[PDB]
């Protein structure tokens, strides 16, 4: 009372299951009606459409548009990780860690790229083979060690009485493990990419190797080993697929493309840039 | 269509987590609009853009 | 009642006589923080007129050979008037943009400017080196440029690594010199959190690029500079400390 | 609301920016033949989307020296498209036309072209024979120019003897350079009989006359050509029989 | 949320004993008060604990 001054969204959703029809369009002779002319330097792209350019006829389309939703387009298993396990003569191990990024192998993450917030669940599937292809039955343990918990030291060593980590034992000869893996980010959503830094401080103008790098991404790390006592002498390899289900994305973003170099980082070459579409002879021959 | 009485059972969950589940129970929803046309100033097909 | 606009924020406002529309950046407005989406206990601060208001930086000069130049937000803002103050003495930031672009010549010029906004804008190493330890990093005067901007070494692929061409999927506009002088966009708070710190993370950088480069017959207007005006829509503060510049 | 059109065809569809309203032709829209009207008993084919439509013809470039240029109709479409095949293969022709003419130039140019519709345009023998025998007559390459148009020997009497200045009793309209660049004129079906033969009479002709000259200060530019658009609306054909060009 | 019609079913138990079946039906009761408050004489936020 004594003091005055301190006393939504345009688009809207709707369903679509099918393709687009087509309304029967005649001819326009008249002036001040142009649907023609568009002025692209509002940022928003020409509203023209099929039955305003030409003469038309009636197409009911029952073409489906359901396979192009992000849920589809994005479940699917592909190959995050390998890793390769000795365990055999000479200098022995024991056992291999791999860090989990799925940005290690590029297929996969050319599409998760084209987004830059997600929030999805998982399916891991490990498929284990030894050194050419093979399988023998030998007993296996794959173990998470989330961040913060102890990385095993050895074969035998302690912490692999997994009490708390979760583990799956699984025979060489059994189809391969899967699991189902939830979003377990601190943040709301997984990032790829993240323009900043973790810590604060001074940051070096020479070399700076933590730009970009996201924390809310670090989500521990993946160990295997061979149970057992002594050794055994064989030598694998554990491909380790990731399907994506229950996805959500926002803030779509251009596909890359440049040849990609390093897993967490984009550097391409100054030099040697690549064009996005092959060369012709001539502007002027379509072919 | 068609497929009469086909008796479809799928997302019936064998665990007590959420997650666990199978993709998807679907989504029709679209807005272009957000992205393709997203100016304060609502602009017609007939009249010109810029007057 | 479309080329001819006012903008008024704050104690500042906004001319202008030729423009095309203005973009909404994903067809929403800025906002304060829900109470559902919030996660801090502590009461932010908000002090309206005194930070949300029209800031000006100094104006980039337009040449033939220009590969064009980036900002970041807030980063720009982080050491001008108050809105640079209260960022160095909290630790978590939230608020959206009005960005406006100035750049104007003569029937007798030419040219375009792609303006854009791209969320989380990464800026890239350029070298051959696929090993990470020698692979070779941008600097931090690179990375966050500061109210000086930075320039494009390769604009064709934003220096990103990806095509220029494609950059038309994040809100933008144009400025066509035979058709508008400014571009406005109004950019909501974009991120994974609903505060984080403005001083470590940008949200976002601001791109402006000759796709069609200037030209003029001579005895014309050689000097063209790009301005660039700047408003902190709707903005909060909190996790107050002593103060912290980087 | 008026300087902006858009003509949409069939397939084909025309934009323009700068025209001054649009003409039609003694206050009439073309149409099919009524049944009280028609004589022949046989049926007519109509295939609308295919015939009518926008052909444009190649661009006469406009100079200093220049008289003005002619056109027949339907003599300048009979060779042309699925236009041209169905007046060849049937002995009776029925339609309208909507003719668009397209001449530009920059705002230091000037000059005004009469842009006429005659029906039954008959051009003259030029010579002072009185002797029917012995009296000059047109080629008929001059009678029916055909798509490449002809040219006025003596402009101020349409080469029909008959004075310029009251070409403004045909529907037409000018273009004048600092005005508009086109001029429309939607011509009704015209003729003492129903149908006729496409080959062997031509309706009307256009007409492209600068009544003031083109020019332009130098350093601007020098070619400046005239382009021709018209389509057939309405369109009936009878009289199927074999093709005969003439 | 969400999951509409989803049709769990975990707790059926294949067999005549009840521990061979599987954790859990949860439990959401809490008393902190036995452990961090027990005390004879309650005591308020607002008051000094000692008068
Ligand atoms: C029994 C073994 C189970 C293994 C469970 C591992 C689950 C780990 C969560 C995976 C979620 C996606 C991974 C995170 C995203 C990218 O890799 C980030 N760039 C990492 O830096």
């Amino acid at each position: 009372d004594p003091v005055e001054d301190i006393i939504r969204a345009i688009s809207s959703a709707t369903n679509v299951e099918s393709a687009a029809n087509t309304t029967p369009s005649s001819h326009r002779l008249e002036t001040g009606r142009v649907p023609a002319l568009q002025a692209a330097e509002t940022g928003a792209t020409s509203n023209a459409t099929d039955e305003n350019m030409i003469e038309t006829r009636c197409v009911v389309n029952r073409n489906g548009v359901l396979e192009t939703t992000i849920n589809h387009f994005f479940s699917r298993s592909g190959l995050v990780g390998v890793v390769n396990l000795t365990d055999g003569g000479t200098d022995t191990t024991g056992y291999v860690t791999w860090d989990i990024d799925i940005m290690g192998f590029v297929q996969l993450r050319r599409k998760c790229e084209m987004f830059t917030y997600m929030r999805f669940n998982a399916e891991f599937t490990f498929v284990t083979t030894t050194k050419n292809g093979e399988a023998r039955p030998y007993m296996l343990q794959y173990m998470y060690v989330p961040p913060g918990a102890p990385k095993p030291t050895g074969r035998d060593a302690f912490q692999w009485q997994t009490a708390t980590n979760p583990s799956v034992f699984v025979k060489l000869t059994d189809p391969p493990a899967q699991v189902s893996v939830p979003f377990m980010s601190p943040a709301s959503a997984y990032q790829w990419f993240y323009d900043g830094y973790p810590t604060f401080g001074q940051h070096p103008e020479t070399s700076n190797t933590t730009y970009g790098l996201c924390p809310n991404n670090m989500m521990g790390t993946f160990a295997v080993r061979v149970v057992s006592r002594e050794a055994s002498q064989l030598k694998l390899q554990t491909r380790v697929y990731m399907k994506l289900k229950h996805v959500r994305a926002w803030v779509p973003r251009p596909i890359r493309s440049q040849p990609y170099l390093l897993k967490n980082f984009p550097n391409y070459d100054s030099s040697k840039i690549t064009n996005s579409a092959r060369d012709r002879s001539s502007i002027k021959q379509a072919n | 269509a068609t497929g009469g009485s086909t008796i479809n059972f799928t997302n019936i969950n064998y665990y007590k987590d959420s997650y666990a589940a199978s993709a998807t129970r679907q989504d029709f929803t679209q807005d272009p609009k957000k992205f393709t046309q997203p100016v304060l100033d609502s602009i017609r097909e007939l009249s010109a853009p810029l007057n | 009642s479309d080329r001819v606009a006012q903008l008024t924020v704050g104690n500042s406002s906004i001319t202008t006589q030729e423009a095309a529309n203005i973009v909404l950046a994903y067809g929403e407005w800025p906002e304060y923080c829900p109470d559902t989406d919030a996660t801090a206990v502590d009461k932010p601060t908000r002090p309206d007129v005194s930070v949300n208001r029209f800031y000006t930086l100094d104006s980039k000069m337009w040449q033939e050979n220009s590969t064009g130049w980036y900002w970041k937000f807030p980063d720009v803002l982080n050491k001008t008037g108050v809105f640079g103050q209260n960022a160095q003495f909290h630790y978590l930031y939230r608020s959206g943009f009005c960005l406006h672009v100035q750049c104007n010549a003569s029937k007798f010029h030419q040219g375009a400017l792609l303006v854009a906004v791209i969320p989380e804008f990464v800026i890239a190493g350029r070298g051959s080196n696929t090993k990470p330890n020698e692979a070779p990093h941008p600097g931090f005067t690179t990375t966050f440029p500061g109210t000086t901007g930075a320039t494009f070494h390769d604009p064709y692929v934003l220096d990103s690594g990806v095509p220029l061409s494609q950059a038309l999927i994040y809100p933008h506009q144009w400025i066509n010199l035979r058709t508008n002088n400014c571009a406005t966009v109004i950019v909501p708070y974009i991120n994974a959190v609903p505060f984080d710190s403005a001083i470590n993370h940008s949200n976002f950088g601001l791109i402006v690029i000759p796709v069609s480069p200037l030209k003029y017959s001579s005895g014309a207007t050689t000097a063209i500079p790009i301005t660039i005006t700047i408003a902190p829509l709707n903005s909060e503060f909190g996790g107050l400390r002593q103060a912290v510049s980087q």
